[PDB]
DNA sequence: CACGTGTGCTCTTCCGATCTCCGAGTGTCGTTAGGCATTAAGCTGAACGCACAAAGGAACAAAATAAACAATACCACCGAAACAAAGAATTAGAATAGTATAACGCTAACAAACATAAATTAGATCGGAAGAGCGTCGTGTAGAT
DNA sequence: ATCTACACGACGCTCTTCCGATCTAATTTATGTTTGTTAGCGTTATACTATTCTAATTCTTTGTTTCGGTGGTATTGTTTATTTTGTTCCTTTGTGCGTTCAGCTTAATGCCTAACGACACTCGGAGATCGGAAGAGCACACGTG
């Protein structure tokens, strides 16, 4: 009765329309074709920097789950303070 | 025991923000061994002034958008439009807040 | 039964009625104002604490809060805040 | 046929997603992406749903601010198209590389 | 007659002789190493203090220092530092 | 009163950096009400490792520049050349330290 | 001691700005750079000195310490090593 | 016939020399009077320690050198070798100071 | 392009020195030894929420296609900036001198910590309603031709 | 000038989130006592300011002349708008159980206080790596054959 699932190559879920809309909010009119893989790598290293701090925050708490407060503290640690999730 | 008349410390200073809770959060926040009596009154007055400065522009954004209720978009519109509140909250992300309507002048059509 | 979830929600509601008696507020905007007050309290209190640590005082007094407001808040906000603070300190010391 | 000119509905999308306040990434790709990334630091990691919402809001805000800086760095180079060198220059002047 | 000006100058001199027994140091470089130690002590101690404040503990323990080192120091430095810290903690607990 | 043998806490851990002074600076630094016994030993070991990591490259810069004495230029050369010490000290200015010799490849002559 | 100074921004000269630019690796410098750089240095110095005069006014002193400049730079995230 | 170099050669030599050396590049006597002029806006009759004006000089020189490094990056990005006012303004925009 | 010319830096060598290395007090701050308060570790039941699963609608994403517009490559010209010799001028360094101020040292008053009881206030818990989210028709704006 | 696709605008239909009423714990405050922190005043020495003199280093003027920016022209990939068909995401409906999470003990541990002594700081001399100067040599920028 075990179905342990380990994930692989989920960086392609952030689609090119989903990145074009994120650039549309920032005010970008023309987006080159080479933008999307660089943007996925930038988002992946940003999430690595945030998630490593959050997993460190939540294993100092001896919890197996990641709360939203751990993400808030991991974002304040890097000077990217987030409002709307506690604090 | 019979006391005198009870009166909160936020009512003596004419404040809406709690003086006693800010004194408690200063004493249990590990900042110094001692906290003076004018410190929570001063800090609560500064916090009430800042929260009123935010809400007085957020209500104006809500009234400009034909709305009788403040949403996070109104708080972002109040913060990023003020010249000197944007220096205080330049490194702050607001959830469900969006960005200002801001198209560069070179991107507009000809 | 659980722990009481202390907040700043009733005070932002009290201030909003003094400013806009016709305008309501959401729950998301109330949480954002909660984090706003909780972040600027941390900024001013930490910078006043390191002000007391520099001058080797062991007391955070109204002078340290005033100097921390002058260091942190920019421009017009600093002098309006020290007026709002000093007038409340005199109104509290008269009573 | 009523094909528009290139960039017109792009400008309308600029105005619409600047007016909007929603999330632009779908929640199901982003949840699996965070679950993939967090495995390398600890396996069998359950997430609060609000934590993945906070990661999504912060990642989208980071990317929108980086695209604003990228658009400025591309306007400075007398172009309207953002390029990966514009992202690199923005990340370098910002102090991340 | 005046106050004794405490510093970290003799310990940077003790470590330099373990590393380079032929190389001397200036007074300006000694002051820069003094400010270096005094700045990273402040970083690690403040971040361990806010770690203890988040999890509502009232004690900064070796776990908080280890987590603060893992949060602050990047890459190879963090694991070399937690090895250097844990081996010193075991060598101190054996004695 | 006659005691046992005196032995410093930095000697029990095999450290050069003082355990007692770091414990004093932690207790009088307003970080928590309590500081555990392994905290100053751990912090002094991390500080001695970091100071040795700095000086081991500063001495190499001094020996590369035919010098038997460390100046601030050698500390700047040790910090900004290491890949991971530059992340720890990216927002730090060193006095009399200068910059790295760093000319961009487009500025070099043809 | 009745002394008031004015227009000392020209004392930092164009040959004293070309060396600051060539330490940073600038090969060629246009001519509008100099007054702009004097203004940029002026607004940076007004920020740092306003913080330092605030730091020494809290200390009830009439002189500016080097430690006040060090703390005024630490407050802006520009930590300086070499002065305490 | 006299001897003249080409434009950029002595510039590159001074680049290598001032990157190699650690001396201050502005004279101390203009800087003392400029700091004394600037501080009169906030308080008059302010004495200065010599070390305080020295720390201000090191920090101001380091800030200007780092800004000129970012300015040179932003000017190389614009397919130019000289630095212009828009390069300084772009570097200060991306840095998030103005 | 490829070889002679002349310059800037490097290299080698020698002399004061001033900045560094060691020696001798000496307060002061770390070490040691009990002893006491208290914080965190371990075990456990409730339930909260997270993971996994199914099914259908749809909403968004993927793929093909015409094409319009933007990046880039190249060239001609100007105008501005670097380089350099010379004189001015302003800065650097030592030296006198005067002294504001700041860093000490007592002194005390006053302001803040601590404890306890009373009670007022804020958070949780429901519940009624009203701003709003959304579906349908209207003119206007505005963009393409 | 004309036509058509969004986009707000008005109206209406549920709705769900916001606002009011109640209940209770818990956190604030009133009063008094005790302590220990910082303001007040005096002093000294010291470092800051102001000033002279001469040296001398750097700033400013001006005359080249080189080359880099800047505008303009052309071309070819290439990004965008659009339509259609999967495809998977969202929404709901259900289940099971794993991991938070509060609660109750007590064991280890850190704080406290005081005595003692080793250590780092300050002062004070001795020397030696080094800053500066003389002379020569090579890398190298640059200019004719």
């Amino acid at each position: 009765k075990r179905h342990r699932k380990v994930l692989r190559d989920n960086i392609q879920g952030i689609t090119k329309p989903a990145i074009r809309r994120l650039a549309r909010r920032g005010g970008v009119k023309r987006i080159s074709g080479l933008i999307y893989e660089e943007t996925r790598g930038v988002l992946k290293v940003f999430l690595e920097n945030v998630i490593r701090d959050a997993v460190t925050y939540t294993e100092h708490a001896k919890r197996k789950t990641v709360t939203a407060m751990d993400v808030v503290y991991a974002l304040k640690r890097q000077g990217r303070t987030l409002y709307g999730f506690g604090g | 025991k019979a006391r005198a008349k009870a009166k909160t410390r936020s009512s003596r200073a004419g404040l809406q923000f709690p003086v006693g809770r800010v004194h408690r959060l200063l004493r249990k926040g590990n900042y110094s061994e001692r906290v003076g009596a004018g410190a929570p009154v001063y800090l609560a007055a500064v916090l009430e002034y800042l929260t009123a400065e935010i809400l007085e522009l957020a209500g104006n954004a809500a009234r400009d958008n034909k709305k009788t209720r403040i949403i996070p978009r109104h708080l972002q519109l109040a913060i990023r439009n003020d010249e000197e509140l944007n220096k205080l909250l330049g490194r702050v992300t607001i959830a469900q807040g969006g960005v200002l309507p801001n198209i560069q002048a070179v991107l507009l059509p000809k | 039964k659980r722990s009481r979830k202390e907040s700043y929600s009733v005070y932002v509601y009290k201030v909003l009625k003094q400013v806009h008696p016709d305008t309501g507020i959401s729950s998301k905007a109330m949480g954002i104002m909660n984090s706003f007050v909780n972040d600027i309290f941390e900024r001013i209190a930490g910078e006043a604490s390191r002000l007391a640590h520099y001058n080797k005082r062991s007391t955070i007094t109204s002078r340290e809060i005033q100097t921390a407001v002058r260091l942190l808040l920019p421009g017009e906000l600093a002098k309006h805040a020290v007026s709002e603070g000093t007038k409340a300190v005199t109104k509290y010391t008269s009573a | 046929p009523h094909r528009y000119r290139p960039g017109t509905v792009a400008l309308r999308e600029i105005r619409r997603y600047q007016k909007s306040t929603e999330l632009l990434i779908r929640k199901l790709p982003f949840q699996r992406l965070v679950r993939e990334i967090a495995q390398d630091f600890k396996t069998d990691l359950r997430f609060q749903s609000s934590a993945v919402m906070a990661l999504q809001e912060a990642s989208e805000a980071y990317l929108v601010g980086l695209f604003e800086d990228t658009n400025l760095a591309a306007i400075h180079a007398k172009r309207v198209t953002i390029m990966p060198k514009d992202i690199q220059l923005a990340r370098r002047i910002r102090g991340e590389r």
